[PDB]
RNA sequence: UGGCCAUGGAAGUCGGAAUCCGCUAAGGAGUGUGUAACAACUCACCUGCCGAAUCAACUAGCCCUGAAAAUGGAUGGCGCU
C-alpha cells in the first residue's frame, strides 16, 4: 500500500533525527552501512579486523566502548543470514545524554529503498548523511539502452543502478548479393529493423508507464548508430512517454556494460531536472504576480491563513525554513496560543507576558514549521512544493518573498 | 458598516452549517468574518463551544455577531437530530464502517421532533409533518425492524397533541 | 398514472363544492409558486385555494348530479389563467384580503403600465458605473463623488403606455417595482348570487 | 464596446447554430439532422462552441 | 433540506449508496449550463390562443452516405428516366 509506504517513510525520517542528534564521546560511535549486493561474510571479517584493530587504542574509555559496539554489530550480522534486499544500515555506539546517563544503543535496519552505498565511519556522532540524501532524492528515471545486438531497460535513484528488462535479436546482415533482390532485400531488412523498434516502444510502455501515466520522472534512451534517434523521433513511440526523453546519449558498448557509461555521461542532465521543475513552479507563481489574479499570497501571516480558509492549491517552500511553530502557555489560567517566529523573534522576546491577567506566558517548546507543512499539508489543499535558491526566479522567491507563499485555488481578498 | 468603519448596533446574523469539532481546514472567518470585528481563531473556539458535547456528527452554525461577541446556536434538521439520537457516541476515526448503522426505533421521540420543527411545512397539522419525518431518515429505517414507506398511512396517535 | 388522477381530481373540485357554497373566482396573472405559497400561508386557517383547467369545465357535472343550478352561470367565466378560492366567511371581506396580500414583482418589459411610475432624485447604490445607461433616453444623473445620483423627480411611463427593455433594466437594477400586481379577482359566486367585484 | 440587444442580433446568425459531427456543416440550432448529402444527413449534431 | 456519503469542494448538480413525504396544480432529494461552493439560468403538472389527427420505437424495399490510382474508357456501344 501507498499509505503504508509513507507511514515507514515517516517512521524512518524520525529515527534519523533522533539518530543525528544522539552525540556520545571521543569515536564510540559505529556508522555502518552495508549494499544489497553484498555479502555479509565479508563484513563480519571485517568488523572482526577491525575489532583486533582497536584492541591497542592507548585510551580508556574510547577503546572498551568501540570493542563492545564492534561486538554488538557483529552479534546483530549473526542474526542475518543474507544482506536483506535494500541493503542493511547498522548504527552502533554508546550515546551521552541528560541525566548523565551513558546508555549503550543498536539500531539495525532494513532501510526503505534500494540504497547503493556502502559506508564504515566510526565517530562522535552518527553519520546520517547518505540516508538523508535517498530521502530527498526521490526522482525516478528510467534508461533505455538501444543497439543492434540487443536492448536494455534500466531505472536509476540518486545511487541506485537497476535492471528492468533486456532481450537481444538475430538481426540481418547488411548486404544483399543479387542485384533484383538488393533492393528486395533491403525494404525487408528495413522492416525488421522497425519492428524490432516498435517491439522496444511496446516493451517500454509497458514498463516504465503506471496506471496511464509514467512513473519515471526522466527518460534516457542511449546506444549507437541512429537507433535511439530512430525510437525518439518516430510514431510508434507513445507520446506521454516520449514527452518526458531528456537525452540521447551516443555510448560504446551495449548492455549492462554501457549502461553505467549512459548514466556518467547523462549524470548532468539528469541532475538539472529538478531545477527546471523549480522554475517552471515558480515561474507560474510569479505569473499570478505579474498580472492582477491575486491567487498568490506570501508570508507565514497571510499564506497560513489562506491555507486555513478557503485553501491553496499549492504551497510552496524554501527548503531550509528558519520559521519556527511554538506553543505558548499561561501558568495560572490555563490559556493558550501557538504563533510562528522568526529566528530573532524566536530566541529572545519579552513579549510573552500575559498582560491583561498579568503573569509570565512561558513558551513550550517548538515543532519547526517546515516539518508542520509536511505534516498535515494533505489536511490543508495539498502539493507541499520545496524549492531551492539556485534558480533566478527562486533566489527572489527566497530573498524577496521570504521563501514561503502559495498559488490559490480561486481568488482571496487581503486586509491588514 | 457602510462608509468607513461604524457600529450603530450590529445584531448581524449569518448562516455557517457543519461544526462537529474545531475543524483543520475551518473555513470558518475570512470574507464575512474580519470585516466586522469578528476574529478568527477566538471566533473558532466559540463555535466549538457551542457546538461541542452533542452534536459531534455534524451541527449548523447561525453565528449573530453582536459587536464582536458571536452568538452560536444549534437550529435542528431533521437529519442531523436523527443522528444525534441514533447508537451513540463513536466520534471520529473509527467510525469508518460508516455513519448507516440505521436500527434505532424513535417512535415517540420523533413526535418531538415535529413538533421542534419551526412552524413551515404549510402542514394540516402533525398527521402529514409524522409521514415527513419519518421518511427524512435516510439512515434510521423506523420501528425496532420496519420499513418507511406505506406503514405511515396507518397512524394512530399524536394528532391533536403537537400544536 | 393520469387516469385515477384524473379521478381523484374530479373527487377534489366536487367535494370543494359540497363543502363550501361560496366561491371566489382570481385570476392568476404572472405569478410565482413563492406568491402562492405565501397567500396559502395567509389563507390557511379558512379558505382554500385551487388551480384548475377544462376539468372545472366539469361545473356541470356537480349540476347534473341531482341537484343544482346556478352552477350554469359559472361556465363562460372559467377562462384566461383563472383558479378558484373556496370559502365559507364572507365576501366584501375576502376581497379585500385578497386586495390587501398582493407582491411587488419587477418590471415586464414591454406590457402596460398601471400606474404613472417615477423615478425620486436618489443615489443607486454603486461606484463610478454606467451612468450612459440612465442619461440614454433622457434622465438627469450626476457622479456626485462615486454614487450615481438622480438629480429630479421625474416620471418615465405613465397609464397605458408600453414599457420599454431599457428602462425596464435600470429600475430592475434600482429595486424599483411599480409593475405586476399578484392576482386579480373577475367573478364571484355567493351561494347562488353572482357579483362582479361590487 | 458594443450594445447588448444589437450583439445577440449579430450573435443570432453567427453562433447560435447546430454543426454537423461528420462534416462540419454550420447548421440551425433546431436541427435534428444535417443539411449535407455527403454524410448523409447523419444526425450526429453538436452545438457551435461559445465564446467564453 | 448544507438530505446523506464524500471536506478538496457537491445545500439537485467532479463521482457513488440513496432516493421518500409535505404543499400539492406540481416540480426529480434532479436533465444540463455553469460554479471552489452557491447564486443565476435551463430542463414536469396545468392552463390562453389556434383547430385533427398526433407520436414513438422497431423492421424491410428502392435511393443516397460510407466509396481513394495512376495512357483516355467502357451495363458491349449509342443511348435510356
Ligand atoms: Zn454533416
Amino acid at each position: 500500500s501507498a499509505a503504508d509506504r509513507n507511514v515507514e517513510i515517516w517512521k524512518i525520517k524520525k529515527l534519523i533525527k533522533s539518530l543525528e542528534a544522539a552525540r556520545g564521546n571521543g569515536t564510540s560511535m559505529i556508522s555502518l552501512i552495508i549494499p544489497p549486493k553484498d555479502q555479509i561474510s565479508r563484513v563480519a571479517k571485517m568488523l572482526a579486523d577491525e575489532f583486533g584493530t582497536a584492541s591497542n587504542i592507548k585510551s580508556r574509555v574510547n577503546r572498551l566502548s568501540v570493542l563492545g559496539a564492534i561486538t554488538s554489530v557483529q552479534q546483530r550480522l549473526k542474526l542475518y543470514n543474507k544482506v536483506p534486499p535494500n541493503g542493511l544500515v547498522v548504527y552502533c555506539g554508546t550515546i551521552v545524554t541528560e541525566e548523565g546517563k551513558e546508555k549503550k544503543v543498536n539500531i539495525d535496519f532494513e532501510p526503505f529503498k534500494p540504497i547503493n552505498t556502502s559506508l564504515y565511519l566510526c565517530d562522535n556522532k552518527f553519520h546520517t548523511e547518505a540516508l538523508t540524501a535517498l530521502l530527498s532524492d526521490d526522482s525516478k528515471f528510467g534508461f533505455i539502452v538501444i543497439d543492434g545486438s540487443g536492448a536494455l531497460f534500466g531505472t536509476l535513484q540518486g545511487n541506485t543502478r537497476e535492471v528492468l528488462h533486456k532481450f537481444t535479436v538475430d538481426l540481418p546482415k547488411k548486404h544483399g548479393r543479387a542485384a533484383q533482390s538488393a533492393l528486395r532485400f533491403a525494404r525487408l531488412r528495413m522492416e525488421k529493423r522497425h519492428n524490432y523498434v516498435r517491439k522496444v516502444a511496446e516493451t517500454a510502455v509497458q514498463l516504465f508507464i503506471s496506471g496511464d501515466k509514467v512513473n519515471v520522472a526522466g527518460l534516457v534512451l542511449a546506444g549507437s548508430a541512429d537507433f535511439k534517434t530512430e525510437l525518439s523521433q518516430s510514431d510508434m513511440f507513445d507520446q506521454r512517454l516520449q514527452s518526458k526523453v531528456l537525452k540521447l546519449v551516443d555510448i560504446s558498448y551495449g548492455g549492462e556494460n554501457g549502461f553505467n557509461q549512459a548514466i556518467e555521461l547523462s549524470t548532468e542532465v539528469l541532475s538539472n531536472v529538478k531545477f527546471i521543475q523549480e522554475k517552471k513552479l515558480i515561474g507560474r507563481y510569479f505569473d499570478e504576480i505579474s498580472q492582477d489574479t491575486g491567487k498568490y499570497c506570501f508570508g507565514v501571516e497571510d499564506t497560513l491563513k489562506a491555507l486555513e480558509m478557503g485553501a491553496v492549491e499549492i504551497l510552496i517552500v524554501y527548503e531550509n525554513l528558519d520559521i519556527m511553530r511554538y506553543v505558548l502557555h499561561c501558568q495560572g489560567t490555563e490559556e493558550e496560543k501557538i504563533l510562528y517566529l522568526t529566528p530573532e523573534q524566536e530566541k529572545d522576546k519579552s513579549h510573552f507576558t500575559d498582560k491583561e491577567t498579568g503573569q509570565e506566558h512561558e513558551l513550550i517548546e517548538s515543532m519547526p514549521l517546515l516539518e508542520w507543512f509536511a505534516n498535515n499539508y494533505k489536511k490543508f489543499g495539498a502539493t507541499l512544493e520545496i524549492v531551492t535558491d539556485k534558480s533566478q526566479e527562486g533566489s527572489q522567491f527566497v530573498k524577496g518573498f521570504g521563501g514561503i507563499g502559495g498559488i490559490l485555488r480561486y481568488r482571496v481578498d487581503f486586509q491588514g | 458598516m457602510p462608509p468607513k468603519f461604524d457600529p450603530n448596533e450590529i445584531k448581524v446574523v449569518y448562516l455557517r452549517c457543519t461544526g462537529g469539532e474545531v475543524g483543520a481546514t475551518s473555513a470558518l472567518a475570512p470574507k464575512i468574518g474580519p470585516l466586522g470585528l469578528s476574529p478568527k481563531k477566538v471566533g473558532d473556539d466559540i463555535a466549538k463551544a457551542t457546538g461541542d458535547w452533542k452534536g459531534l456528527r455534524i451541527t449548523v452554525k447561525l453565528t449573530i455577531q453582536n459587536r464582536q461577541a458571536q452568538i452560536e446556536v444549534v437550529p435542528s434538521a431533521s437529519a442531523l437530530i436523527i443522528k444525534a439520537l441514533k447508537e451513540p457516541p463513536r466520534d471520529r476515526k473509527k467510525q469508518k464502517n460508516i455513519k448507516h448503522s440505521g436500527n434505532i426505533t424513535f417512535d415517540e421521540i420523533v413526535n418531538i421532533a415535529r413538533q421542534m420543527r419551526h412552524r413551515s411545512l404549510a402542514r394540516e397539522l402533525s398527521g402529514t409533518i409524522k409521514e415527513i419525518l419519518g421518511t427524512a431518515q435516510s439512515v434510521g429505517c423506523n420501528v425496532d425492524g420496519r420499513h418507511p414507506h406505506d406503514i405511515i398511512d396507518d397512524i394512530n396517535s399524536g394528532a391533536v397533541e403537537c400544536p | 398514472d393520469r387516469a385515477t388522477w384524473k379521478s381523484n381530481y374530479f373527487l377534489k373540485i366536487i367535494q370543494l363544492l359540497d363543502d363550501y357554497p361560496k366561491c371566489f373566482i382570481v385570476g392568476a396573472d404572472n405569478v410565482g409558486s413563492k406568491q402562492m405559497q405565501q397567500i396559502r400561508m395567509s389563507l390557511r386557517g379558512k379558505a382554500v385555494v385551487l388551480m384548475g383547467k377544462n376539468t372545472m369545465m366539469r361545473k356541470a357535472i356537480r349540476g347534473h348530479l341531482e341537484n343544482n343550478p346556478a352552477l350554469e352561470k359559472l361556465l363562460p367565466h372559467i377562462r384566461g389563467n383563472v383558479g378558484f378560492v373556496f370559502t365559507k366567511e364572507d365576501l366584501t371581506e375576502i376581497r379585500d384580503m385578497l386586495l390587501a396580500n398582493k407582491v411587488p414583482a419587477a418590471a415586464r418589459a414591454g406590457a402596460i403600465a398601471p400606474c404613472e411610475v417615477t423615478v425620486p432624485a436618489q443615489n443607486t447604490g454603486l461606484g463610478p458605473e454606467k451612468t450612459s445607461f440612465f442619461q440614454a433616453l433622457g434622465i438627469t444623473t450626476k457622479i456626485s463623488r462615486g454614487t450615481i445620483e438622480i438629480l429630479s423627480d421625474v416620471q418615465l411611463i405613465k397609464t397605458g403606455d408600453k414599457v420599454g427593455a431599457s428602462e425596464a433594466t435600470l429600475l430592475n437594477m434600482l429595486n424599483i417595482s411599480p409593475f405586476s400586481f399578484g392576482l386579480i379577482i373577475q367573478q364571484v359566486f355567493d351561494n347562488g348570487s353572482i357579483y362582479n367585484p361590487e | 464596446i458594443i450594445e447588448p440587444s444589437l450583439r445577440q442580433l449579430a450573435q443570432k446568425y453567427n453562433c447560435d447554430k447546430m454543426i454537423c459531427r461528420k462534416c462540419y456543416a454550420r447548421l440551425h440550432p433546431r436541427a435534428v439532422n444535417c443539411r449535407k448529402k455527403k454524410c448523409g444527413h447523419t444526425n450526429n449534431l453538436r452545438p457551435k462552441k461559445k465564446v467564453k
